């Protein structure tokens, strides 16, 4: 199982855009996001939440998400 | 009765064919088996080359001997 | 259906057979007959070819009698070479490349003979060194542009390497027939032998060059050398009190002095050089 | 438990469903372009262009509607466009595995076998790029439907959809039928045999296979099996960097062209990574100096692999 | 740091007369 | 000594002969207990093809050496 959980960039939000065409700076992020690898260092970890991160944000692919 | 040609590709031909034939009716069957006009087709057996009016009688043939056939050619 | 990937090989032989023999009807479109084997429904080779007789009509040339082909189609199996015949070919003079409004005709009957026949053209005056001019064409039946489709379905980016020359398509070409790519099948033993060219007898090494003319020449070049040298100076002191721009113009209608000298050095050392070291060969390979 | 950890783990069955259910919840994309396209076909080039490109655009989605909505449009399309098409599908449901099966079945015209057999030829190459590594029992499947042996058309899509579902697996049953697909000496079936073989053998330096396969090679009238074999015999050969060197100082040795040129893809593949200076070496002189065209392309066409790891020094050469 | 200024100088050394072997066969096939 | 044939068709036929003999004999003996005439056929060796003025011993061929062949058909 899957935990709903949220993050948020730290940055411009242009910076992540996925526009599909014909200011903020702390765009929130859901549990999984269309990430820019350039921009994974630049997310704010889930600090809010009650869950924490084992593996080392920052870093791509499936985390295990601990409870705390 | 049956006679055999062939030709310079190595493609042989047979047609089903009778003494009485004349040349003419055999240029017909080629033609008909294979659509080529009769004028660029031409005829060779016995180093004679053929001419339309005789027939398989005269022309001495006999059961399941092969024809050469050979293209006319020009440029233009 | 046919495609765009298939591929004509030739020999050397044909190549040399088919420069000569169009080379030799020079005012003429002289005729031939070529053979060889179809190894796969994508790549075919031509391995010899054989000429014909003809009575030539002022345009253009008609084969005179199918005897003589039927003759050799069979003189020549006794000695190997069984292959069955494959296209035809004949040579247009400076004209370019196409198929005539009756070489197409010409070429129908070879079709109809069997499908996967090819007509080759070449051009013996306009190759020089290099780049002889040939081409291979296929005609296409206007059914398919009935239905709207076009010939040659195709899955690969190989036929697409080479445009034709506008003097090309002026004439039929994509509306009537296609080309084909060629290329040239060899082998290592027969260059291996060919490049002998223009190799000489050893013996022709070593020779002396007749000591009497040897000076004569030399203290020839000479004096053209003095002449020169009192007409180098002129040009070297009007080096610049003209517009440089014009100073292309003050070559054209006179020679030079700087160029035209220099050819004479190097005529002098390159002489003057071998004709020491043959004699010091001489004087010590000999007693 | 300790039990469903092989599986969890060692399957991955349970990622690959993951990334599915990412790329299919969030799918986003603009269908406008391809609309914008439509129009300006008029070739069969163009046709197969659009109908390849639209399904990079769908990689895994499921998303096929705007092959529905256009089917009549795509009737158009003839011949080998449509071993292309039925193809393309495979791209569309790639991952999907767990009704991959029934779901090509649904659409494969199998009973029907027609005449047009690319119709089918192409289902099983889709089949193929579905299991892209989760063959397992499909790799049997698939072999035992290449016993039918039945036309060539099948016998290519079949070769490739069975190397590529099987790669790198090494079993042996693949390389017995691959062996004797490629003996018929056939200029269709023997290079789609000889990359199924490459994909299979996978950076074994099987030895006793080089030397069966590289013999064929040395001696046939069919071009087209040299031009498939020569990325097998490279394929085979991956990273064992200076151990392929007795490889390489044979085909660089060789006369016909197309060693020559399967030589520079061999180097490539053997160094990959790693800007060993005998490798740049050697691979750039070979462009300079080669007389044929092909093999000067390949061989500049190769440093991209032995480069990538630092691309602030492309741009210098 | 310190060692990175010893291996990327290695690393420019190897890499350059490299540059200097495709250049010196170039001008000889070119005039060829 | 006994060499073997192994055909396209899968069947593979026993052929009995001798270093001193020729592959135009072989091919005799194919189309004498196959019927298929001497043109039909290219003998493959898993290499290149053989050629008829040439001995069994030139190609080093020994007892139960296995050989397969294929049709050549010509034309249309």
């Amino acid at each position: 199982k899957m935990p709903k959980v949220q993050y948020k960039s730290n940055c411009k939000p242009s910076t992540f855009a996925y526009p599909a065409p014909l200011e903020p700076n702390f765009q929130l992020l859901d549990n999984p996001a269309r990430v820019m690898p350039a921009q994974l260092k630049v997310l704010t970890m889930p600090e809010t939440c009650r869950y924490q991160p084992f593996k080392p944000l920052s870093i791509g692919g499936i985390i295990i998400l601990k409870d705390t | 009765m049956q006679i055999f040609v062939k030709t310079l590709t190595g493609k042989t031909i047979t047609l089903e064919v009778e003494p009485s034939d004349t040349i003419e009716n055999v240029k017909a069957k080629i033609q008909d088996k294979e659509g080529i006009p009769p004028d660029q087709q031409r005829l060779i057996f016995a180093g004679k080359q053929l001419e339309d009016g005789r027939t398989l009688s005269d022309y001495n043939i006999q059961r399941e001997s092969t024809l050469h056939l050979v293209l006319r050619l020009r440029g233009g | 259906a046919v495609d765009t990937a298939e591929q004509v090989y030739i020999s050397s032989l044909a190549l040399l057979k088919m420069l000569k023999h169009g080379r030799a009807g020079v005012p003429m479109e002289v005729m031939g007959l070529m053979l060889g084997e179809f190894v796969d429904d994508y790549t075919v080779r031509v391995i010899d070819v054989f000429a014909m007789p003809q009575s030539g009509t002022g345009v253009s040339v008609e084969a005179v009698d199918p005897v003589f082909q039927a003759k050799m189609l069979d003189m020549l199996k006794q000695t190997g070479r069984p292959e069955m015949v494959v296209g035809w070919y004949h040579s247009h003079p400076g004209f370019g490349c196409w198929l005539s409004g009756v070489d197409i005709n010409t070429q129908q009957s070879f079709e109809a003979l069997s499908e996967r026949a090819v007509a080759v053209v070449v051009d013996p005056i306009q190759s020089v060194k290099g780049k002889v001019v040939i081409d291979a064409f296929r005609l296409i039946n206007a059914n398919m542009m009935v239905l709207g489709h076009e010939p040659r379905q195709t899955t690969s980016n190989l036929g697409h390497l080479n445009k034709p020359s506008i003097q090309a398509l002026i004439h039929g070409l994509n509306r009537h027939y296609y080309s084909i790519t060629i290329n040239y099948r060899k082998n290592e033993l027969e260059q291996k032998m060919l490049l002998n060219l223009h190799k000489k007898s050893w013996m022709e090494g070593l020779t002396l060059q007749d000591y009497s003319e040897h000076c004569k020449h030399n203290e020839s070049v000479v004096k053209e050398m003095l002449e020169l040298a009192k007409n180098y100076n002129k040009a070297v002191e009007e080096e610049d009190k003209m517009t440089p721009e014009q100073l292309a113009i003050k070559n054209v209608g006179k020679q030079d002095p700087k160029r035209h000298l220099e050819e004479h050095v190097d005529v002098l050392m390159t002489s003057n050089i071998v004709q020491c070291l043959a004699a010091m060969l001489d004087t010590v390979v000999f007693k | 438990d300790q039990t469903l950890k092989m599986i969890k783990i060692l399957s991955g069955e349970m990622a690959i469903e993951l990334h599915l259910q990412f790329l299919i919840r969030n799918n986003n994309t603009d269908l406008m372009i391809l609309k914008n396209t439509k129009d300006a076909v008029r070739n069969s080039v163009c046709h197969t262009a659009t109908v390849i490109a639209n399904s990079f655009m769908h990689c895994g989605t499921t998303s096929d509607q705007f092959l529905r909505d256009n089917l009549e449009w795509l009737a158009r399309a003839t011949n080998w466009a449509k071993f292309t098409a039925t193809a393309s599908l495979g791209v569309i449901h790639k991952g999907h595995e767990k009704e991959a099966l029934q779901l090509m079945a649904t659409y494969l015209p199998k009973d029907t076998s027609p005449g047009s057999a690319y119709q089918e030829g192409g289902g099983l190459y889709a089949l193929g790029l579905i299991h892209a590594n989760h063959g397992g029992d499909i790799i049997d499947y698939l072999l035992n439907q290449l016993k039918n042996a039945s036309n060539d058309i099948v016998r290519h899509g079949g070769s490739l959809g069975l190397g590529l579902a099987a790669m790198g697996t090494a079993r042996q049953d693949v390389y017995d039928l691959l062996k004797t697909n490629l003996y018929q000496d056939d200029a269709v079936t023997g290079e789609a045999a000889g990359l199924a073989l490459g994909l299979v053998m996978l950076g074994s330096k099987n030895a006793q296979a080089i030397e069966d396969m590289v013999g064929y090679a040395q001696e046939t009238q069919h071009e087209k099996i040299l031009r498939g074999l020569a990325v097998g015999i490279a394929l085979v050969m991956y990273g064992r960097m200076e151990e392929a060197d007795a490889l390489i100082e044979s085909l660089c040795r060789d006369k016909d062209p197309i060693l020559r040129r399967s030589g520079m893809y061999t180097v490539a593949m053997a160094y990959c990574g790693s800007g060993n200076n005998k490798a740049i070496r050697r691979l750039l002189h070979v462009a300079v100096s080669d007389v044929n065209d092909d093999v000067r392309r390949a061989a500049v066409e190769s440093l991209g692999f032995i480069l990538f790891r630092t691309p602030e020094q492309c741009p210098s050469v | 740091d310190l060692y990175s200024r010893y291996k990327k100088l290695q690393q420019e050394l190897e890499f350059l007369e490299v540059q200097e072997e495709y250049i010196k066969d170039e001008q000889k096939n070119l005039k060829k």
